[PDB]
């Protein structure tokens, strides 16, 4: 389509150096609108990293009620690409493993088998994190 | 017409509990789906 | 418009146009009235096909006076202007006598124009079948004007759509000491026998006279009625 | 008449 | 089939056919143009002559149903007059009772409502011809209507009626109308009129040419014949 | 589909109790190709109608199905275009009428009930055919809040939260219907966009500013008016962003 | 029973519907919903997908005007 | 005013039970102006939720209490609202299936309540709910008898319906009698109104 390409390049590094500042919100809702414009221009490679910086960056910022309304708000999103809530989901699935903090681990976990209920394109991830859930 | 079918329906309701002799309660049951239900 | 008359007498002796009129009536939504002790009540299905149509802009049950109404049967355009015709009988009485016009009066005059409707030139008959309530000398009365322009004093009827099992069930289920708000009950009943789907408190209208005189039943009162059915 | 016909 | 045979009959597509008939006998009559200019409004009328017996200005398809206003008919021409004359009575009534010129706004829309009068009854049959109503006035401007059997009045730039209504259009849109003034829309008209003529099928037609516009202090007037025999003139030139 | 006589030209009863003549009428609708939808609000009311211009020789400004029955009551028409002009003009006698006669505004519910029973006589004489229009008034009530009402070949009438005709009003009504099971009291920028998105989907043309007419009626001002191309540009940018 | 439903879905809804339609009919319609989850890549039917489904279906014409009762 | 009161209760919903039983027990002993058209549906509306919340905590002291209480009541809000508190009141009483002892009690005061306001077929209903309790309390005879006065009167007016349900009561009757011609007899009685109409599943599958 339009193949942004590079125009994330450039956002996606300067993004994450506010985002360590302290920007957070406006950060995020910045890469909302990025998403929204690349959503609607159908790139998967380009959605996709934009879902995994997002989660990412409200991951390494401890924001895990953030975390978790971003990852509801970004997998309910009009016309969605299926393969970037796939990758989305997969990174995320990486920081449920990596959380050792009983509570927030649950409530991530309960949010991304709620986001990848009866969907195929995420059915594995949905399973492993059920098993992670199981194990708990 | 109808007074033969109550007849048959009688039988029939005879027949549904695997009885040999049509009863009064066949004949009231075969009334009752001829006439009110039909 | 046309001077020659558009109803005639068929070869069998039928005024075919008028039969025509009847059948129009009876494809149209259910209509119960219930002659009580103490009162009258007049009952229709008052369904739309979306809800997108809003219920309380139009009422199917209208007053004419402060103590008689109608509710209909068959097209919904002829049966306001036989309301409007009968709200100006009822005025033009009421100037005259400087009285309320008696149900059995209105009901003649009503009638008398529906037959004018079968006879003037370049008119069809009107479509629908009225049902008039009253009060008048401390007694309930019903009555049903039909296309011909024939009225019935009626204990108990139903027109419209399935109208013949509604009649039916009123004869098994009417007596002369019927109270109002078991008249009301059984009109509802008789409602839902020919109703498809549930009865909420929007989908019928219901009106009652009684001594305090004509009224509609707001959705309210209608809801207490039907949940007393189930 | 007036306020049959409006309500 | 006899749902054609009346007007307040419905056909079961939901067409009333008298209508359609009574356009038909619009779309049978020779092509008359009008177009609205920058300044002001200008008639073509392409007026067959049948014999060499009438005279120059016979059947005039071009009407005065006010100082301020011009009519341009197609089709029968009795309806055509008598729609003519509905349109003065218009006209004298409003500035008898109102007290000033009607717009043209007004009068084609009470005019088309007359029309549309005589598509509901069996009692009368709709008129067969299609009339454009045009005016010019300082404060409304230069405005152009035109009026169907049926009774629909819809404001136009350039608007053709007759036979060759449609090839007269595709020429009337080559025209930047709404920048030239009437001085050249009426060259343009004869132009389009001679384009849009039929020699080898009815022939030895007139050029009736009109306009009301503010070289003519919003006045419709026949065109002045040294000005319509340089637009036939020019008229013949583009036609090699 | 029995017939008798004469029942499929003039407007008498068919065998099975049917008016063939008014159900042509309401055919009749639909020939002109155009829908509109009215959508009601908490506080407003909106018609919304695709006006077709199939050539630049037609002055784009006199193709309006809008019109301004009174200053408080506006209407759309849907049909017979002289029909509906016809429809228009009666409807603008009886509002005159009634001021004169009453003193006050008329109702936009009694609007349409004297233009049904006009239209109903129509349906009963034989000497004239119905109307082959349909007139959707909108206007703001005293006290009811605004007010839908559509006003068929039929003499039929009844108010409406949201309505539409033409010749797509059953997808549009559908789409409505849908959007109203969502119970939701919108606001002003909520009913036009609704209303617009409602005649977009249905008809899938993505609208410019040039293609529709937008006309209003908001409690804060009880005036019908008939939305510039620059304020349906708004309403097209703010439901394109999103 | 044999198509994976979701909780949310009602069928009641769709049964109450006043619409005189036959047993292949509900068979299309749940056919339908089915064929929509598929489309977006889903192994659970939802209730949108049945409102979807049964309004494609049954796409019945109005055929009725209203002034007729 | 006591619309606060409501919505508190609701509040309390989510909390005990019994901390909302005192805001609805408090608005329904709260006395009544001549109309006051509000506090009127309030009343009505905590009158039928708390019996609704009895329902749940079982007070047999307090749901009784209700209905021998609020019968002044009755006589201010419309019939129709009237009959629908009773049915709803008496109906939360009975499906509670704690013998009190005092069930047919109230349910004859139920009676005699719908024949002082003349509603044939509110009384019709309660009568047979009170056939049902004379038999869930041992008194078959009790039970026969209105029984038959019953079966009679729903005879004259067709209401197979309930014709069946009684009919149906009665074979358990003289079946708890040891009475089994005459419990066949009404057995078959039943099956006959049964077949005559459509039975909805409870009661096709009480009488099977």
């Amino acid at each position: 389509e339009v193949d942004y390409s590079a125009t994330v390049d450039q956002r996606l590094p300067e993004c994450a150096k506010l985002a360590k500042e302290g920007r957070l919100q406006e950060v995020i809702e910045t890469l909302l609108s990025l998403e929204k414009q690349t959503r609607t221009a159908s790139d998967m490679v380009s959605t996709s990293r934009i879902l995994v910086a997002v989660v990412k960056m409200c991951y390494e910022a401890k924001e895990w009620d953030l975390l978790n309304e971003n990852i509801m708000l970004l997998s309910k999103r009009r016309s969605q690409l299926k393969q970037a809530v796939a990758k989305m989901v997969q990174q995320c699935c990486t920081y449920v493993e990596e959380i050792t903090d009983l509570p927030i681990k649950l409530r991530l976990i309960d949010t991304l088998r709620m986001v990848t209920e009866g969907k195929i394109y995420v059915e594995i991830e949905r399973a492993r994190l059920t098993k992670t859930l199981a194990t708990i | 017409a109808e007074v033969k079918g109550v007849c048959t329906e009688a039988g029939m309701y005879a027949l549904r509990e695997r009885r040999v002799h049509v009863t009064q309660e066949d004949f009231e049951m075969a009334v009752a789906k001829v006439m009110q239900k039909d | 418009g046309y001077s020659f008359s558009l109803t005639t007498f068929s070869p069998s002796g039928k005024l075919v146009q008028i039969e025509y009129a009847l059948a129009a009536v009876a494809g149209g939504a259910p209509s119960v009235g219930i002659k009580a002790a103490n009162g009258v009540v007049l009952a229709t299905e008052k369904k739309q096909k979306s809800i997108l149509y809003d219920e309380r802009s139009v009422h199917k049950v209208e007053p004419i006076t402060k103590h008689i109404g109608l509710v209909y049967s068959g097209m919904g355009p002829d049966y306001r202007v036989l309301v409007h015709r009968a709200r100006k009988l009822a005025q033009q009485y009421y100037l005259v006598y400087q009285e309320p016009i008696p149900t059995a009066q209105l009901v003649q005059r009503v009638a008398s124009v529906m037959q004018e409707y079968t006879q003037s030139g370049g008119v069809r008959p009107f479509g629908v079948s009225l049902l008039i309530c009253g009060w008048n000398e401390g007694r309930p009365y019903l009555f049903q004007s039909d296309p011909s322009g024939a009225y019935f004093a009626w204990k108990a009827t139903a027109m419209g759509k399935n109208y013949v099992n509604g009649k039916t069930f009123l004869e098994k289920r009417y007596n002369e000491d019927l109270e109002l708000e078991d008249a009301i009950h059984t009109a509802i009943l008789t409602l839902k026998e020919s109703f498809e789907g549930q009865m909420t408190e929007d989908n019928i209208e219901v009106g009652i006279c009684n001594e305090a005189g004509f009224r509609r039943l707001t959705p309210t009162e209608v809801k207490d009625y039907l949940a007393a059915i189930a | 008449l007036h306020s049959l016909s409006t309500g | 089939t006899g749902y054609d045979l009346s007007a307040s009959t419905f056909s079961p597509d939901g067409r009333v056919f008298q209508v359609e008939y009574a356009m038909k006998a619009v779309e049978n009559s020779s092509t008359a143009i009008g177009i609205r200019c920058k300044d002001g409004v200008v008639f073509g009328v392409e007026k067959l002559v049948l014999s060499k017996l009438y005279e120059e200005g016979s059947n005039k398809r071009l009407f005065n149903v006010d100082r301020h206003v011009g009519m341009a008919v197609a089709g029968l021409l009795a309806d055509a007059r008598s729609l003519a004359d509905i349109a003065r009575e218009e006209a004298s009534n409003f500035r008898s009772n109102f007290g000033y010129n009607i717009p043209l706004k007004h009068l084609a829309d009470r005019v088309a409502m007359y029309v549309h009068a005589y598509t509901l009854y069996s009692a009368v049959r709709p008129f067969g011809c299609s009339f454009m109503l045009g005016s010019y006035s300082v404060n409304d401007g230069a405005q152009l209507y035109m009026i169907d059997p049926s009774g629909v009045s819809y404001g136009y730039w350039g608007c053709a009626i007759g036979k060759a209504r449609q090839a007269a259009k595709t020429e009337i849109e080559k025209l930047q109308m709404k920048e030239m003034t009437c001085r050249d829309i009426v060259k343009e008209v004869a132009k389009i009129i001679y384009i849009v003529h039929d020699e080898v099928k009815d022939k030895a037609f007139e050029l009736e040419l009109s306009w009301v516009g503010e070289l003519t202090n919003g006045r419709h007037e026949i065109v002045p014949k040294d000005i319509r025999e340089e637009a036939e003139k020019y008229a013949k030139e583009s036609l090699k | 589909g029995s017939s008798a006589g004469f029942d499929r030209h003039i407007t008498i009863f068919s065998p099975e109790g049917r008016l063939y003549q008014v159900e042509y009428a309401f055919k009749a609708i639909n020939q002109g190709g155009l829908t509109s939808v009215a959508v009601r609000g908490k506080d407003c009311a909106v018609i919304v109608t695709q006006k077709k211009v199939p050539d630049k020789l037609l002055d784009s400004s006199t193709v309006t199905h809008l019109f301004k029955i009174t200053e408080n009551i506006g209407c759309v028409m849907t049909g017979m275009t002289a029909d509906s002009r016809s429809q228009v003009q009666r409807a603008r006698y009886e509002a005159a009428n009634w001021k004169y006669k009453y003193g006050y505004e008329i109702p936009v519910d009694m609007l349409c009930k004297r233009i049904a029973d006009i239209s109903q006589v129509y349906t009963q004489n034989a000497e004239m055919r119905p109307l082959g229009c349909c007139m959707i008034l909108i206007g703001i009530d005293e006290e009811q809040g605004p007010q839908v009402y559509k006003c068929d070949p039929a003499g039929y009438y009844c108010g409406f939260k949201a309505t539409a005709a033409g010749v797509k009003q059953t997808e549009s009504t559908s789409f409505l219907e849908k959007k109203v099971k969502k119970k939701f009291d919108w606001t002003f920028e909520q009913t036009v966009e609704t209303a617009i998105t409602c005649l977009s989907t249905v008809l899938s043309i993505d609208f410019k500013p040039s293609e529709i007419e937008v006309g209003v009626v908001t409690v804060e001002n009880p005036k019908f008016r008939i939305l510039t191309e620059a304020e349906i540009d708004a309403h097209l940018v703010a439901l394109a962003e999103r | 029973s044999k198509m994976n439903l979701s909780e949310e879905v009602d069928l009641e809804d769709y049964v109450a519907r006043p619409d005189k339609i036959s047993g292949a009919d509900i068979n299309s319609i749940c056919q339908e919903s089915g064929m929509l989850a598929v489309r977006e890549n889903r192994y659970i039917v939802l209730a949108k997908d049945f409102e979807k489904a049964y309004k494609t279906v049954i796409k019945k014409d109005e055929q009725e005007h209203e002034f007729y009762k | 005013a006591a619309v606060v009161e409501f919505q508190r209760a609701q509040s309390l919903l989510s909390t005990d039970r019994e901390a909302s039983i005192d805001i609805l027990h408090s608005i329904v002993k709260r006395d009544i102006q001549e109309n006051d058209e509000e506090a009127v549906q309030v009343k009505e509306q905590s009158i039928l939720e708390l019996g609704s919340l009895l329902a749940k905590t079982g007070q047999a002291a307090e749901l009784g209490g209700l209905l021998k209480y609020v019968r002044p009541f009755l006589n201010s809000i419309s019939k129709a609202k009237a009959a629908r508190l009773v049915r709803s009141l008496l109906d939360l009483f009975l499906d509670m299936e704690a013998a009190t002892g005092q069930e047919v009690e109230l349910c004859l005061e139920c009676i005699e309540w719908a024949k002082s306001e003349k509603r044939t077929f509110l009384r019709q209903a309660l009568e047979a709910r009170l056939v049902s309790l004379y038999f869930d309390t041992k008194r078959y005879q009790e039970a026969l008898h209105l029984g038959s006065q019953l079966l009679r009167e729903l005879k004259k007016m067709d209401d197979k319906a309930l014709l069946v349900e009684v009919q149906l009561l009665e074979s358990k009757t003289y079946h708890a009698l040891s009475n089994l011609p005459k419990a066949r007899a009404a057995l078959t009685s039943a099956r006959t109104t049964a077949n005559a109409i459509y039975c909805p599943p409870k009661l096709q599958a009480t009488l099977d």
